[PDB]
């Protein structure tokens, strides 16, 4: 799962390569993605939560 | 006794330093601070301390392009030209880059009609009111604040004191702040702000080869290998140098020349002007960059590696020689990237344990009898 | 194959080069030159890439150098051909049937190259490998990329690439693969390595742009940069981006100017020209950021500045060799300031006057060696000087310089006091110098000289030169004047007050702790060191502690402060006293010691890369004592040669000294015992070193060498018997 | 400025290098 993660962490900050212009959407986009490198455990556990329960 | 702990051999060599006792102001806030300029090659000099158009031309003559071109002397160029600014380019275009211009209308009134109009006097000693202002308390309160928040600085306000275990003249060893990489990492910090080796004077650097030669040493008997880095990332941010050591086993060390070289090619701006990877294998890095601009480094424990002048720095982490090393030896990317903090006094007595490693190896002291 | 689409290629080519001429201006009048679009980034062009027949103007090869023998011309390559025609791409592209085909074989042999390499049980080497390195179309290198163990799980991937168009807004032509599974897929070295044979060569290149005018030493260790202009944040984050119609174009400022003796062509920009006012630079069209870029360079009146500094410091010359030539006197005009650009006609600037009458020789070259015809001519003679500022079309100035000379002669727009005299030129876009004109006896070896020497000596051209380099921001790594180095030792003891200045005892700084616990640094005294090798004779100026009160921490300031001491010193000692050449021992020092012996130009500064081993002397104990106890600044005097000199040579003493000083370094006491092998032996209390007999002193010599080069081998871990006599004198004298 | 020769078998004192 942690292999996993990286990869799909990865390929999202590619989209961003491009400029250091940032709106606020896209700023905390970065912020979301460093706690996911710092602590994946974490997310892990939020992606599974999301999966058994949201639907809207 | 976290104010006080320390390894005892780093005691004895300050007992040691010990029993051989046997132009501006800017008052910051209580003291005296004399006025430093640093330019692009990192050299300290001192600073020295209506309108009408201004008289631009003589009749039906051009005399002049700016209104004091016709005070300074012979050699008042030359000492500027020794000391000047790092650029005095933008500061018109800066003056030119406010609004309300109107517009350069292809021909008439090109870019050039602007800046010779523009060229009238600064109000009253201007520029240097805005040269003073922009040299003396910027960079000092940069430097100050950075200063206050250094780990590396000796007497700041963090400086963790006991991940100490040697103390030269003018560098010391020490032991990261994080979870450490891998096993003996260890690193190699001198004791001022150079931001650089480059910028390095000889007896720093020649005191800085002695500790590399012994921590190779001590590794190959062990039967492990030796990466020293050096990232240096651009010069206004004036952040310490730190010279890292990263010993990992032997074989996987044998494969660290072809890994860096795949990754230093592939690691930044396509279209580079620079021509990417230079080849520190003889000349050494003191004479392969310039001075005063940012660079990568790489050494294979004797035998010198690699470096790569940065450019666009945004594109290049300041982690990058970590993460090449924490790939080949299969870590998590938690340990390089914003590291994972310890134990603030338990787990940082790893230095009982590679202190005993570096006791036959401890060239900083004769008192061994 | 789609010959519809390579005419497509040529269009679009086409298209792009007339958007950079516009940036440019030009218009429609062409011949603009192909050298700029196509010269790899590194040299500082723009790097195109080409898929057309293009060719170069067979005009484009000629290059040419300047050495002792004068000018030489080259002409790269031709031997009578046109073919000089740009390579397209494809030629180093590899088709795709071969690339089929070959990666069947190299994932083939690799395997068996690893396989016996892992049964000789050691670890696959670069070497074994940069034959394939770039083969195969999973290409071999992809072995060693990063994070290959976790991109064995990226499945889905080249699906997932495609599909990136849905969400990123950009547009990437590389949605078919990635470097990370693929690897690079191509290699353009070669094709980089032959454009420049293409385009004459390396040295034939540079010939269209400013690199000559940077006097650079040579080509190899140059560096550009593209991070701190004005292109920063500060550009982007500005407000009222209509702005961006003047600061639109300066980013282009660096390319304008670094191939600007190729834009500004009389050639190409057919139509009226204007001379910039105040100086020689004529200027064909309205180039968008030239004339704003040769203001700066030239600000302040740099033209008149060089010109009255060279006429004054080849009067100089003149002012010397007075008996050296049949003059009685020299003359300086001081003629009046614009003359320097005005080019129309020129006065003399310096006037001669003959104890009778030379001969005149021939009007002739500076290179022109030999033979005389001309009439006696009695007393009057006179030198023109010259500046230009040239283009690749007309950069011979020799040529120039023999136009010139018949021009203002023939007719009345220019007074001489005579026919007899000669002009120099010189081109300050290239550094180049010649001569024409008549001569005499004695003065052309002379010219010579004086030529050689100004062009690496003049203030007024380092100003110009660092302002170009500095607005090009372009830097090198190696250029320095020489070093002092080994071979060079022989002249330390010429005739000649030489000083060697040390400064690395000055900032010292003592660790302690406080009475809380907590650690400290105490700034403590200083000296700086100041050495005659020829005479021993020594001077030290104790810096007490209390001098960088309020300033203390880092210390910065202190290299300024110690060459103020050093100039108080010199210009309070006679001057007959003051040295010829200073020799610094750490590189840093050079630039503070300079700007403040600018007043005395008669002194030599010259930086070492052989370090000395006087960083030890000062540990010794009849001088630490000395500076500890000292309270205030005071300088002190030494000569460290005792008496030796009154019957050893000097380079003998010399060794002698620097033997004692590099043993006392690596071993201490042990150096010691070898100067004191028994209690009883004797000194003078005046003297630093013991009293002994030539025989006793060789003896100890051998001993400390023997000490120097045992203790080389034991921290160089390598065996000291097989080095000679002279490598064994390279390592005391300092490094080999 | 002061000086302090020691460079032999005397000690003199000058008070200004011009003095020397």
């Amino acid at each position: 799962d942690t292999k996993l993660l990286i990869l799909a962490l990865e390929r999202l900050k590619e989209a961003y390569s491009v400029k250091s212009r940032l709106n606020q959407s896209q700023r905390e986009e970065l912020g979301l993605i460093e706690q996911a490198y710092d602590n994946p455990h974490e997310a892990l556990s939020r992606i599974k939560r999301h999966l058994l329960t949201q639907r809207a | 006794g976290e104010d006080t702990w320390m390894l005892p051999d780093v005691n004895e060599r300050i007992e040691q330093f010990s029993q051989e006792h046997s132009s501006g102001v800017e008052n910051e806030d209580q003291q005296e601070v004399i006025l430093v300029r640093t330019d692009q090659s990192g050299r300290v000099w001192p600073v020295n301390t209506k309108r009408q158009m201004v008289s631009t031309h003589e009749e039906r003559e051009r005399v002049r392009y700016f209104h004091d071109d016709d005070n300074l002397s012979l050699n008042d160029l030359v000492k500027n030209e020794k000391m000047g600014t790092a650029e005095n380019q933008n500061k018109l275009f800066m003056r030119m880059a406010s609004k309300f211009m109107g517009k350069t209308d292809g021909d008439y009134y090109t870019l050039d009609d602007m800046f010779v109009s523009k060229a009238a006097e600064r109000e009253r000693l201007g520029e240097e009111e805005e040269n003073q202002r922009k040299k003396a308390i910027a960079e000092h309160r940069s430097l100050a604040a950075q200063m206050e928040k250094c780990l590396y600085c000796f007497d700041s306000s963090q400086f963790p004191k006991h991940l100490i275990v040697a103390i030269g003249v003018k560098v010391y060893l020490c032991l990261p702040n994080v979870r450490s990489l891998t096993e003996g990492h260890c690193l190699i910090v001198p004791l001022q702000h150079h931001r650089a080796a480059t910028l390095l004077d000889e007896d720093i650097w020649e005191e800085i080869q002695m500790f590399r030669k012994s921590l190779v040493k001590m590794f190959e008997d062990k039967g492990l290998d030796c990466i020293f880095l050096e990232t240096n990332m651009s010069m206004k941010k004036q952040y310490h140098m730190v010279y890292e050591c990263i010993p990992l086993p032997k074989e996987v060390g044998d494969m660290a020349p072809i890994y860096f070289k795949k990754a230093i090619m592939e690691s930044d701006e396509e279209w580079s002007m620079n021509k990417k990877l230079i080849d520190l294998s003889s000349k050494d890095i003191r004479k392969s960059v310039p001075r005063g601009l940012p660079y990568f480094s790489v050494d294979f424990g004797l035998h010198g590696g690699f470096a790569h002048v940065i450019e666009d720095q945004h594109k290049f982490p300041h982690y990058f020689g970590k993460e090449i090393i924490g790939g080949m030896l299969d870590i998590e990317p938690r340990l390089w990237r914003k590291g994972i903090r310890e134990s603030f006094e338990d787990q940082r007595k790893k230095a009982l344990q590679f202190a005993q490693w570096w006791k036959p190896y401890d060239f900083t002291k004769s008192k061994n009898y | 194959n789609t010959q519809e689409l390579l005419d497509l290629l040529v269009k679009c080519e086409n298209k792009i080069q007339t958007r950079i001429k516009i940036g440019l201006n030009s218009k429609m009048p062409s011949r603009f030159p192909p050298v700029v679009f196509y010269t790899p980034k590194e040299l500082g062009g723009l790097g195109m890439l080409s898929m057309g027949h293009v060719l170069i103007p067979q005009s484009d090869l000629r290059w040419s150098k300047q050495t002792d023998v004068g000018i030489t011309h080259f002409r790269s390559g031709m031997s009578h051909e046109e073919d000089q025609l740009i390579p397209n791409l494809y030629r180093y592209i590899q088709p795709w049937e071969s690339e089929f085909i070959d990666s069947q074989r190299v994932w083939a042999e690799y395997a068996l190259k690893r396989q016996e390499a892992i049964a000789q049980n050691r670890r696959l080497t670069l070497e074994d490998l940069e034959d394939s390195w770039d083969r195969g179309i999973p290409r071999i290198n992809t072995l060693f990329q990063k994070d290959r163990h976790t991109l064995a799980y990226d499945k889905g991937w080249r699906v997932r690439t495609d599909f990136k168009q849905y969400q990123v807004l950009k547009q990437n032509p590389f949605w078919w693969t990635h470097q990370r599974h693929d690897g690079k897929l191509w290699n353009l070295n070669n094709y980089r390595t032959d454009m420049i044979q293409a385009l004459g060569g390396v040295e034939g290149i540079l010939e269209h742009t400013l690199f000559k005018g940077t006097y650079f030493p040579t080509w190899e260790g140059l560096f550009w940069e593209k991070a701190s202009g004005f292109e920063e944040s500060m550009k982007w984050k500005k407000l009222t981006n209509a702005q961006r119609s003047g600061l639109n174009q300066i980013p282009n400022r660096r390319f304008t100017l670094w191939w600007s003796p190729t834009i500004n062509r009389a050639n190409v920009y057919v139509g009226f020209q204007v001379q910039l006012d105040l100086t020689g630079i004529f200027m064909h069209g309205k180039i968008p950021t030239l004339k704003i870029s040769l203001i700066q360079i030239f600000r302040a009146h740099l033209w008149q500045k060089i010109h009255e500094s060279i006429v004054m410091d080849l009067c100089q010359v003149f002012d010397q060799e007075l008996d050296a030539l049949e003059i009685e006197t020299v003359q300086k005009e001081t003629i009046h300031p614009r003359k320097s650009y005005k080019m129309n006609s020129s006065c003399a600037d310096i006037l001669l006057f003959a104890s009778y009458k030379w001969n005149v020789s021939r009007p002739s070259l500076l290179a022109d060696s030999k033979d005389v015809m001309d009439s006696t001519t009695t007393q009057k003679y006179w030198i023109d000087i010259q500046l230009r500022w040239g283009d690749y079309d007309s950069h011979d100035i020799e040529r120039y310089a023999r136009a010139k000379f018949l021009d203002y002669t023939t007719d009345n727009m220019s007074i001489y006091p005579s026919p007899t005299g000669v002009l120099i030129a010189i081109d300050l876009a290239y550094n180049l110098h010649s001569a024409y004109g008549n001569w005499f006896p004695g003065s052309k070896p002379l010219i010579q000289q004086a030529m050689a020497k100004i062009m690496k000596a003049n203030p007024a051209l380092y100003v110009l030169r660092e302002r170009i380099r500095k607005g090009l921001q372009l830097y090198s790594s190696e250029p320095t004047e020489p070093y002092l180095s080994s071979q060079n030792y022989g002249e330390l003891f010429s005739n000649q007050i030489i000083w060697f200045v040390d400064d690395t005892n000055v900032y010292r700084v003592t660790i302690h702790k406080t009475f809380e616990g907590n650690l400290t640094t105490k700034p403590i005294n200083g000296a700086i060191f100041i050495f005659n090798p020829r005479t021993g004779q020594l001077f030290l100026k104790i810096i007490h502690t209390s001098v960088w009160a309020g300033q203390k921490r880092l210390g910065q300031l202190a290299k300024w402060k110690t060459a103020e001491e050093v100039a108080a010193l010199i210009r309070s000692l006679p001057v007959e006293e003051q040295p010829k050449q200073i020799i610094v021992t750490r590189k840093g020092m050079l630039d503070p010691l300079e700007v403040h012996l600018l007043d005395f130009p008669n002194i030599v500064i010259k930086g070492s890369e052989l370090q000395l081993p006087f960083q030890a002397c000062l540990k010794v104990e009849k001088f630490g004592d000395l500076i500890l106890k000292a309270t205030e600044p005071q300088m002190v005097l030494f000569n460290l040669y005792d008496d030796w000199l009154k019957t050893i040579s000097s380079y003998t003493a010399f060794s002698r000294l620097i033997l004692i000083l590099r043993a006392l370094h690596v071993n201490n006491d042990r150096a010691k015992v070898i100067l004191k092998p028994d209690k009883t032996t004797i000194t003078e209390p005046h003297h630093i070193w013991p009293t002994l007999t030539d025989e006793e002193w060789i003896k100890v010599e051998v001993q400390l060498k023997d000490l120097i080069l045992a203790d080389y081998g034991k921290k160089n871990n390598v065996n000291v018997a097989s080095l000679t006599q002279s490598e064994i004198r390279d390592i005391i004298l300092g490094m080999e | 400025v002061k000086v302090i020769d020691m460079t032999g078998r005397e000690q003199k004192v000058y008070y200004s290098y011009s003095q020397i």
